């Protein structure tokens, strides 16, 4: 519903008029998997000393 | 409040307080934007005008 | 011509660098590459800032 324009005939141009909104994520690319099951790996890295 | 008044009634313990505060009076301030942008009309021209 | 009117056009047409991802997900699937695209706006010879 954010407004992008206004037409004159007073009616808005929005966001869901030229695009398609959702809850993606930032990036799709990388997986993980345990046994051939997706899962969401967790690299734990131990401090120096 | 209902577990400070659970700890108040029971379980040997002399003071119980919470420091957080609820009833402070509040203006909440709700922003029409279709009529905001019905003129023409940005939200942050708006909110440095506030 | 102005001295700002040098200022903005040096500040506008020598410019930093965009770039994008063509061929990735989710937008395209099953794609059997992914490829890379770079634009540059710098200059770097006096020739290009004349």
């Amino acid at each position: 519903n954010i407004i992008l324009r206004v037409n004159e005939d007073k009616s808005f141009l929005r966001i869901k008029d030229v695009a398609k909104v959702e809850i993606g994520a930032e990036q799709y690319n990388s997986t993980g998997r345990l046994n051939t099951s997706a899962a969401v790996p967790i690299i734990i890295n131990l401090q120096s000393g | 409040n209902k577990m400070l008044e659970l700890a108040r009634t029971r379980k040997e313990l002399a003071n119980v307080r919470t420091t957080l505060d609820t009833s402070f009076p509040q203006y909440k301030l709700i922003i029409d934007r279709d009529k905001m942008k019905y003129y023409n009309l940005n939200m942050q021209d708006v909110f440095n005008t506030i | 011509v102005t001295a700002n009117d040098v200022i903005n056009a040096v500040n506008d047409q020598n410019a930093q660098y965009a770039t994008g991802k063509i061929g990735e997900e989710p937008v395209v699937n099953k794609s059997p590459q992914v490829i890379s695209i770079t634009m540059q706006g710098r200059l770097q010879t006096p020739q290009e800032f004349e």
